């Protein structure tokens, strides 16, 4: 098996349009994910709140839905709770709160799209192993 | 005289690497066993037998490379290259695990040739063959672990694979499934190995700190001559020291060195006997009295019952990936887990 | 002389059947206290709450244990690294419930073993011999310090120190593997090469000397009587032993200097055990063995398992089952 | 002491290094080519990074027969092609 | 029954240590 | 004076020739990418 | 020259540095050359860390051990430990590195070109190991140098900007120390504290006032002791209880360095004051306590009553009592209830953790700090894979505390072996049987038999 464009095709927004990433964007988003997110989201789980993972089925049921590039990029700018009722920038890294999370200061708009694409491509490769925990290690 | 005595003369000539009649068996088998392992750990995979990568070519390092056992569907097949399984195909022979039997069988005969080499040289030199007798312990260990044990089981698959990390998996397998630490034959082996290492350290340290001053320099190594008649260290002072430090001490130098032979050899022979039992799943897994009491009394807890919980966790979490031919599908809800973890 | 000088002469006397010495002045009372408490506890001690969760573990013979399962149980996790002598408990019953005897035994033992090492130097000085036997003993001594003192310190509790029992030792080894992957640590591997190599060289040196014994006895009597205690002449032919082993491998791979040979017999297992003692001591600060979990992946990104991944599945099984009632949060950080 | 030429006199001679400064690098290059040309994969049947799974599969091609083992491996490889 | 057996064996070993040390064969230099 | 080809010559090269050949193969493997 | 051979010295090549015991000139070059190697590494390593330094990420995520030492002295950091000026880091590296060339030049000269013995050149610099007066004088000179060095830390804390204080209000800042603790009941009280849990001996010092006050005392004591040993000679009881030789003096200092090495290991493992967690990462206890608070905040936000929540064993799931009654975090972290940290102390009252402050006063920065320290626990593999031994590859992290603790325990242990080796030989050589037993005068042969 290879990393085909079909695997690198992820939804762009919640309307229906898609986008085909390059493998360079995939490897960039993976390196950026390990740089600013793996300390809590290694393997697609959440160490400080295991009830919420990075599985596509979980992101699709969030409010607003986060199972697309547009949803994830907006989350990395203005993160909210799973129901969209409270903004949690003071406790979650984001551009809006990059003053208290200094690692988010170096991220450009291109970087956010790469990080969002890696999160959507990875479950298509590892299946239940992404966000599944130690049972699937 | 005939060609036999002529060949005997050439085989026993004093050269840099002694050959002898035993060399006809030793050298090809030892070379093929060693070359088989280096070839497999460099180029050969375990993907079709185990679902594992195991060569440098696949990205493994020195700790993770291995020559893995054949698939469980092969049973106890000799896996000859010309046999009915490979049918003369060298490539298919590698992919089906034929290098494992190749290394184990040529290795088994290499050990025989080496022990015969110990006999052959001892006879020509004129010494007693106690070094050959001592080598029986590694042979019994090899035969019991790599041959007798899988022959008692379903197939070669459950023999130890030739690899660093693969041997480690073998160790953990015997804890969770056999409770091998609880076996008194392994305990006697542990005492023989650890006791052997103790004797080795304490004997060399005693000699090096009871030396006679036979030289003038600060380097005491030069003050020895391999043709001298006198002892190089004081047995009397060494006996006095240990009699006052430990209570007892050696007084006979011949008994001391035979004891250094006896302890490690007997230890390995004892653990070989235990492994033969485990070939038939004849384990020392449980204490019946502990289980009857713990079953009726939910407040009775010992380190014995705590270890069995660990063995049960090993079995359930390891078996699906370690025995892929069984198609073990364990749902998440059935896995034994403690709180939180 | 006065009373003090006569006492000093008796303490350092070389005529005592067992040497005392100044190190022995500390060693004798501390080892007797640890021994006497260990025997009483192993037989009659009530269960102790090792993990601090009100779940007492039975360790003594009178409470349903045999030789294999019996142990003196480590002190309670609620105590941690706090000093817990007898006079700090409200009663001996509280002291017994919380694992008090464990601290008394390990503390008196580690001190008496430390003075045992110093006692080895002292007699070597009184006898006019070289003094480095105690250096060889420092390797097993350092190992006992690691599992009884060093590892509890790094983890913050004597409840994670090695239990004083056969099955308890095995419990220590299994949990250690799940939480540190000690098998994949180079220092334990060097310790295995130290104990495997030591047993090999022990049988090797024993067989070669036994092989080259000079004929001094009859076939109807033990060959050991061919050596008399204190004789000046050596009892074996090292040149014949060198001639045999030199041909078993090659000439330059065999020893002809006995002092060089016996120093090697001392260096190999001692150094190997130093490393494995340092392994436990450094893994006490969570610098663990090699981690190659999911290190091999294919072109698409599928994980290609190795034997290291199979070891990790076994480690996971030990991890999720050990101390099944003591964890309330997802990460076992100590 | 035996009869062969000592190693110290060999590795320090000019004639030894005239030969082995060519044979040793040649054997090194030959091993390199064995991998870079991809021959090592075909000789031993070791999968390439893109030959472990089919594009849309997560099952291990495990051999389940003893006497049909050769035919199962060839069936597995044909699924990738 | 078991407890008495375990302790009895242990006590015999301790008594053997006493005789093996203080009532040993004295090493004599011929 | 001294012979060139001996049994020692054979035993040495049966180990040395594949070792260097193997070292070259493993060296090339460090530049393989997935 | 002199020796440089077995027959001329008695020692083999693998013990060749022992041929310098009586060659004071070349021995001086060895110590000065080795001193140059130490300053070289300090300068080179600092420049390496600076070149690989990224200010946007914490220091403990970058494998830095020397920059955290400079930041603790108050250089280059502002409020909260954030780096504001990397130039002081560059200056320290360059000055140490350039100074190594001067020490290297003198070490090579004194060991190769200089006179092999200083006793004929100048009677002041020349010395003999048996001269108990010259030895104590050289000891007194170096005691004074050590005394002034401890006062340099005091002058920095009081007159040249101060030190970084992790306990300062506002999340930490650089603070000048104006009132050092001079009370001997407090300074020497640390020496008499128990080394066990809840006490910690001198490792428990948790304020800069006690740190700088102690270095004032140590500075004066070293200078006073230096003057003492220059003007005096060892008394009778001291000259009968000690071996007076070069190897013996080395063995004494080997025991001392080994002792200091074990103490430093615990210091970097437990102390978060002189090893601020903002730079070195959280301690073992700190990260374990941070996990309990993380899920306390998590569950309480969901509506849970953390005070009355009974856990599976019967103990509280979040909060329980210590053996002496203090309200502490529940779970396995009960062992770490002696931990004190700036992010946790606002929640403590007279009886331990105050439930009212837990239900009302938890701030976002405290939830932030606890989540950061929980996910940076000092656990990692030898190949720098962060997390428990069963974690997958992803996070490239090993805490600097683990590196500093493990490395110095190894060094401390081997130096203890070095003490034993060199001290045992010093006894034997001074008595005259370090080379073996005299066949014509074996002591045991002149002793009565044991039985
Ligand atoms: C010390 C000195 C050391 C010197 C070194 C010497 C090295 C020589 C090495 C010899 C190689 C040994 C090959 C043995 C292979 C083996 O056995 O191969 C096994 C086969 C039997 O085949 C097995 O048979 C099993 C039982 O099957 C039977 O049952 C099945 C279910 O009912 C079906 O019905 C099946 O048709 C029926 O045959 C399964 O089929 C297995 O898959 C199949 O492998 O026997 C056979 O080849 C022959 C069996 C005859 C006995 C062989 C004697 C030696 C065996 C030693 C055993 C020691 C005891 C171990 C515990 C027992
Ligand atoms: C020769 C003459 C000397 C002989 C004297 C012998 C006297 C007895 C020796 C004591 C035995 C050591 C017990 C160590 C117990 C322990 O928990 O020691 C650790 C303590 C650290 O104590 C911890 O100190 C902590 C201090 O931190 C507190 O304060 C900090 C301030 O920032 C933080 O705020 C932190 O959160 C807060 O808790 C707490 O008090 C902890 O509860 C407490 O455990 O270190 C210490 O006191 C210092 C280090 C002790 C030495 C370490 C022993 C190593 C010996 C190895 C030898 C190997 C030999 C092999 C031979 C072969
Ligand atoms: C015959 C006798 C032979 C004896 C010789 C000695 C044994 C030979 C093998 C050891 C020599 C190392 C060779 C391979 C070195 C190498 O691949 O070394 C690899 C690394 C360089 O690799 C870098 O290693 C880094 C390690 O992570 C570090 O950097 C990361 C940056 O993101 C994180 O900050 C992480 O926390 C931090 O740990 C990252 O992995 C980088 O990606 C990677 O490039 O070298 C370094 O770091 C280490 C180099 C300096 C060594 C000093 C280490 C001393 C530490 C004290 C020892 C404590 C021991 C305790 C017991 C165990
Ligand atoms: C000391 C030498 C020696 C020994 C003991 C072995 C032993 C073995 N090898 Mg190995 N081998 C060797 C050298 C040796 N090898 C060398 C030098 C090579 C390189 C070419 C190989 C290459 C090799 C391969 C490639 C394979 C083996 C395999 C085997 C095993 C099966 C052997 C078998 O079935 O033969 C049967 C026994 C004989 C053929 C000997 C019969 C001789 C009789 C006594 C002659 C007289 C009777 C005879 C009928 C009359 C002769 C004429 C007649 C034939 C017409 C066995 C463990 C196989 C294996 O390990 O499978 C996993 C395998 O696949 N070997
Ligand atoms: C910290 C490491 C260290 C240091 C400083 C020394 C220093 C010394 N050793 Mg020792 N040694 C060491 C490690 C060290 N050794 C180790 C590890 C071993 C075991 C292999 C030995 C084995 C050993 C033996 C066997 C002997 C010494 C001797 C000596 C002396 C050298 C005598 C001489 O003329 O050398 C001459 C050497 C040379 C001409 C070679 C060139 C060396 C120069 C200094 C290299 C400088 C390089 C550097 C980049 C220059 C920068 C210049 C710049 C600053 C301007 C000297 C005092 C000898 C002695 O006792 O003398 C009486 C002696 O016999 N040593
Ligand atoms: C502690 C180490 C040490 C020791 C004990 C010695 C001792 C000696 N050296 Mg050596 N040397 C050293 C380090 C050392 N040196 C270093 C690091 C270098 C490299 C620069 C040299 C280079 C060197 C040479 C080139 C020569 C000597 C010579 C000598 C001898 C004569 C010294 C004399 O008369 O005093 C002279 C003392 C002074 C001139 C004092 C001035 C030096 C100070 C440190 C500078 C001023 C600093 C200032 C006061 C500090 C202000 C505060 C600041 C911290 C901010 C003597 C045996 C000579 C010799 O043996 O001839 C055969 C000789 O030719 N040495
Ligand atoms: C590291 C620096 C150093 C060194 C190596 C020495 C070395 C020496 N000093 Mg000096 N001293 C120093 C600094 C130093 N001093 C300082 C700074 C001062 C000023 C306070 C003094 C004041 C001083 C005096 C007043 C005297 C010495 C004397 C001596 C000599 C014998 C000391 C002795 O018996 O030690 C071994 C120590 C003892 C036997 C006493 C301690 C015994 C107890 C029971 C052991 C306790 C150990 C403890 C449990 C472990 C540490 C725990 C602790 C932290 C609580 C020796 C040459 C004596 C001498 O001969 O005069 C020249 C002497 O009378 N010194
Ligand atoms: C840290 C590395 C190891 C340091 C210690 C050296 C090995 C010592 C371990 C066993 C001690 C046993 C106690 C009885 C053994 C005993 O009594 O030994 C005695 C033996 C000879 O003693 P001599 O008195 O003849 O010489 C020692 C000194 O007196 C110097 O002349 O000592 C040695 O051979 C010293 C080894 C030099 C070590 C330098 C080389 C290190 C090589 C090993 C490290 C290799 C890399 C790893
Ligand atoms: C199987 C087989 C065979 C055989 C083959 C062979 C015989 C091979 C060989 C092979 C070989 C023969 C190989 C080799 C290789 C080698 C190597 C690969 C090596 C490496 C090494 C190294 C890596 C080293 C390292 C080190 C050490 C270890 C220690 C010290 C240091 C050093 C670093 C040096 C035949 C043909 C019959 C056919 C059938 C099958
Ligand atoms: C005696 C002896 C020895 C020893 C020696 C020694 C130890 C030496 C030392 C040496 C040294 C210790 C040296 C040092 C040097 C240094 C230098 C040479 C420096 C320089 C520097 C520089 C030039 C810098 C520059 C820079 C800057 C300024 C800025 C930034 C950039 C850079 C970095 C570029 C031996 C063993 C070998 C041998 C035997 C004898
Ligand atoms: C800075 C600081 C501080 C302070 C500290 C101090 C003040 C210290 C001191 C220290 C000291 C004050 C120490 C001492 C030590 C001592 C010793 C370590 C001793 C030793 C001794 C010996 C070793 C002896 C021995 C012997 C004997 C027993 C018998 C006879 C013989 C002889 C003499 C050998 C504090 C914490 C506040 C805070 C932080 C900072
Ligand atoms: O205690 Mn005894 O074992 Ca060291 O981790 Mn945590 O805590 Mn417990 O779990 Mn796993
Ligand atoms: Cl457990
Ligand atoms: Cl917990
Ligand atoms: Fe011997």
């Amino acid at each position: 098996a290879e990393l085909t464009p079909e695997v690198l095709t992820v939804p762009l927004n919640s309307e229906g349009k898609t986008i085909t990433l390059t493998e360079k964007q995939y490897l960039e988003g993976k390196r950026l994910f390990q740089y600013a997110c793996a300390s809590c989201h290694v393997g697609g789980i959440t160490k400080t709140n295991p009830s919420l993972d990075l599985r596509t089925e979980t992101l699709a049921l969030a409010t607003p839905p986060r199972d697309n590039i547009e949803g994830l990029v907006d989350y990395m700018k203005n993160p909210t709770t799973y129901d969209g009722e409270q903004e949690i920038a003071e406790v979650h890294p984001s551009l809006r709160s990059a003053d208290i999370f200094p690692k988010m200061r170096n991220l450009t708009e291109k970087d956010l799209v790469a990080i969002a694409g890696h999160i959507l491509v990875e479950p298509k490769i590892l299946g239940d192993k992404w966000g599944g925990g130690k049972v699937y290690y | 005289r005939g060609w036999f005595d002529i060949l005997d003369d050439w085989l026993k000539r004093d050269r840099f690497v002694f050959v002898g009649w035993s060399g006809i068996l030793l050298f090809p088998c030892a070379y093929l066993a060693l070359g088989g392992w280096l070839t497999g750990t460099t180029f050969v995979t375990s993907w079709y037998t185990h679902g594992l990568a195991s060569s440098y070519l696949e990205g493994c390092n020195f700790l993770t490379v291995a020559v893995s056992t054949p698939a469980n569907s092969m049973g106890h097949s000799l896996l000859l290259l010309w046999g009915p399984e490979a049918q003369g195909d060298f490539t298919r022979w590698c992919q089906l695990g034929g290098l494992w039997t190749f290394i184990a069988l040529h290795g088994a005969f290499g050990l025989i040739g080496f022990m015969l080499r110990q006999f052959e040289i001892a006879r020509l030199v004129g010494v007693r063959p106690y070094n050959a007798i001592a080598f029986s312990a590694p042979i019994a260990v090899f035969v019991s672990v790599f041959l007798i044990y899988p022959l008692g089981q379903s197939s070669w698959f459950f023999a130890p694979s030739f690899g660093v990390a693969a041997i480690f998996r073998f160790l953990l397998f015997f804890q969770g499934f056999h409770n091998w630490t609880l076996n008194p034959f392994h305990m006697m082996g542990v005492a023989g190995v650890l006791g052997g290492a103790l004797l080795c350290a304490i004997h060399g340290a005693t000699v090096e700190n009871t030396l006679f001053q036979d030289g003038e320099g600060a380097s005491t190594f030069r003050a020895f001559n391999p043709t001298q008649a006198e002892e190089t260290y004081s047995m009397v002072t060494a006996n006095r020291f240990w009699s006052q430090i430990f209570g007892i001490a050696f007084s006979n130098k011949r008994w001391l060195h035979f004891f250094m032979l006896f302890v490690p050899v007997t230890g390995l022979w004892m653990s070989a006997i235990g492994v033969v039992g485990l070939a038939l799943n004849l384990r020392s897994y449980d204490f019946i009295s502990q289980e009857i009491r713990a079953a009726e009394d939910p407040e009775f807890e010992t380190f014995y019952t705590k270890n069995l919980l660990l063995n049960e966790g090993i079995r359930a979490w390891m078996a699906p990936q370690d025995q892929p031919h069984e198609n073990f599908v364990f749902p998440e809800e059935v896995l034994p887990r403690g709180n939180a973890l | 002389a006065n009373l003090w000088e006569r006492f000093c002469n008796w303490v350092t006397s070389t005529d005592n059947r067992l040497y005392v010495g100044w190190f022995g002045v500390i060693m004798i009372p501390t080892l007797l206290a640890a021994t006497i408490c260990f025997v009483i506890a192993f037989i009659a001690a009530p269960p102790v709450d090792i993990d601090g969760i009100r779940e007492p573990v039975s360790g003594s013979l009178l409470y349903g244990n045999n030789i294999i399962t019996g142990a003196v149980v480590p002190s309670s996790n609620a105590i941690g690294l706090h000093f817990y002598p007898i006079w700090e408990a409200a009663s001996l019953d509280e002291w017994l419930y919380n694992g008090g005897p464990y601290q008394l035994i390990i503390f008196h033992f580690l001190l008496g073993a430390s003075c045992y090492m110093g006692r080895q130097w002292e007699l070597s000085y009184r006898l006019g011999m070289r003094p480095w036997i105690c250096v060889a003993y420092s390797a097993p001594l350092a190992s006992a310090f690691a599992v009884f003192l060093i590892y509890p310190i790094g983890q913050g509790s004597f409840s994670d120190g090695m239990p004083l029992g056969i099955s308890g030792t095995f419990n220590f080894m299994i949990v250690f593997q799940a939480e540190h992957n000690i098998l994949m640590h180079p220092f334990h591997q060097l310790g295995v090469a130290g104990v495997f190599g030591g047993a090999l060289f022990c049988a090797m040196h024993g067989s070669l000397v036994t092989s080259s014994l000079i004929r001094e006895t009859t076939e109807t009597e033990s060959a050991n009587y061919g050596y008399k205690f204190g004789q000046e002449e050596e009892t074996y032919n090292i040149v014949a032993a060198h001639g045999y082993f030199g041909r078993l491998i090659f000439q330059y791979a065999s020893f002809n200097n006995s002092r060089s040979l016996h120093f090697f017999l001392a260096a190999w297992p001692v150094v190997g055990v130093w490393f494995t003692a340092l392994g436990i001591s450094t893994m006490a600060f969570n610098l663990n063995g090699f981690n190659f979990n999911h290190s091999v992946i294919d072109a698409k990104g599928n994980v290609i398992n190795t034997w290291a991944d199979i070891i990790n599945r076994a480690n996971l099984g030990m991890e999720v089952m050990h101390e099944r009632n003591a964890h309330n949060f997802p990460l076992d950080l100590a | 002491t035996t009869g062969e030429r000592p190693f110290s006199d060999i590795i320090t001679s000019v004639r030894y290094w005239v030969i082995h400064s060519i044979t040793i690098p040649a054997l090194f290059i030959a091993g390199w080519l064995f991998v870079s040309t991809g021959l090592a994969y075909d000789v031993f049947g070791t999968p390439r990074p893109d030959s472990y799974y089919a594009q849309e599969q997560r099952s291990i091609p495990l051999v389940t027969d003893r006497f049909e083992a050769k035919q199962q491996v060839e069936t597995f490889l044909e699924q990738l092609k | 029954m078991e407890t008495i057996t375990y302790v009895f064996i242990f006590a015999c070993i301790i008594a053997l240590f006493f005789f093996a040390i203080f009532f040993r064969e004295p090493p004599r230099i011929t | 004076s001294y012979p060139i080809f001996t049994v020692r010559w054979v035993a040495v090269h049966t180990l040395a020739v594949p070792t260097i050949f193997f070292l070259g193969a493993i060296a090339a493997m460090q530049f393989i990418q997935r | 020259a002199t020796n440089r051979d077995q027959e001329s010295s008695g020692f083999a090549w693998w013990a060749g540095n022992a041929r310098l015991i009586n060659l004071s000139g070349k021995l001086l070059g060895a110590h000065v050359a080795h001193a140059g190697l130490i300053v070289f590494w300090a300068g080179a390593m600092t420049l390496f860390e600076l070149a690989h330094f990224i200010p946007e990420k914490p220091m403990y995520e970058q494998g830095l051990i020397l920059i955290p030492h400079i930041a603790t002295l108050g250089w280059g950091v502002g409020p909260g430990g954030e780096v504001v000026d990397t130039f002081p880091f560059f200056v320290v590296g360059v000055v140490h590195l350039i100074s190594s060339a001067v020490l290297g030049f003198g070490g090579v000269y004194h060991a190769i070109r200089g006179p092999e013995t200083l006793e004929e050149y100048s009677s002041f610099f020349g010395y003999d190991w048996k001269d108990k007066n010259k030895m104590t004088t050289i000891l007194g000179f170096h005691l004074i140098v050590l005394g002034i060095g401890a006062l340099l830390l005091v002058a920095k804390a009081m007159f040249f900007g101060g030190l970084y204080d992790t306990w300062a209000p506002g999340g930490g800042d650089v603070r000048v120390i104006t009132n050092p603790t001079l009370d001997p009941r407090v300074i020497f009280g640390y020496l008499l504290k128990s080394p066990f849990g809840g006490e910690g001996w001198i490792v428990s010092v948790n304020n800069l006032e006690d740190v700088v006050g102690g270095h004032i005392w140590i500075g004066l004591i070293c200078i006073a002791g230096g003057i003492w040993h220059i003007l005096t000679t060892p008394f009778g009881w001291a000259r009968r209880a000690f071996i007076w030789s070069g190897e013996a003096y080395l063995s004494y200092s080997l025991g001392a360095l080994s002792m200091m090495g074990f103490i430093a290991t615990c210091f970097v493992w437990f102390n978060n004051t002189v090893y601020p967690s903002e730079f070195y990462g959280p301690t073992g206890p700190e990260a374990s306590q941070a996990q309990a608070m993380t899920f306390l905040i998590r569950d309480q936000k969901l509506g849970a009553n953390v005070g009355s929540a009974q856990g599976p064993t019967g103990l509280g799931k979040y909060l329980m009592r210590s053996p002496t009654g203090e309200i502490i975090f529940g779970g396995e972290t009960m062992r770490f209830w002696d931990f004190r940290g700036p992010w946790l102390e606002p929640l403590r009252g007279p009886n331990g953790l105050d439930l009212n402050k837990i239900k009302n006063d938890i701030q976002p920065w405290q939830e932030r700090r606890a989540a950061e320290y929980m996910t940076h626990a000092p656990l990692g593999s030898l190949n720098s894979v962060g997390g428990v031994a069963t974690e997958i590859n992803s996070v490239n992290f090993v805490s600097p505390r683990s590196w500093l603790a493990t490395s110095h325990f190894v060094l401390a242990f081997f130096f203890l072996v070095g003490h034993l080796w060199h001290a045992g030989r010093a006894r034997a050589a001074a008595a005259g049987f370090e080379k073996g037993i005299d066949r014509e005068s074996e002591p045991v042969l002149s002793m009565p038999s044991l039985d």
